[PDB]
């Protein structure tokens, strides 16, 4: 606090490129392009195709 | 015949109409209103009719 910064405290920036993105995707259940694998009532279902 | 359907009915102006009409969309989207139809109608006419 007497004189301020010397060099730098740290490297600048640590945000991971493109990462942390979440997307909401829409689909129609046409075979074999998109099939429902696991079929359970409560928990969300799995998709293979 | 295109674009007609079944629907639940309520007393006129009854306020609860919208809670059902939202919940039905969540039931359809997720993927659970299909198991109920494939239970009573798995389209399995052993004999040809």
């Amino acid at each position: 606090p007497v004189t301020g910064l010397n060099g730098s405290l740290t490297d600048k920036k640590l945000e991971n490129n493109m990462r942390g993105v979440v997307l909401r995707v829409v689909t129609v259940l046409e075979e074999p392009f998109v099939m429902v694998s696991e079929n359970v009532l409560g928990k969300p279902k799995k998709y293979q195709g | 015949v295109a674009d007609r359907g079944y629907g639940i009915a309520l007393q006129h102006g009854s306020p609860y109409r919208d809670v059902f009409s939202q919940r039905i969309l969540e039931l359809q989207q997720n993927g659970d209103m299909d198991i109920l139809k494939h239970k009573w109608w798995p389209k399995n006419g052993q004999c040809d009719l």
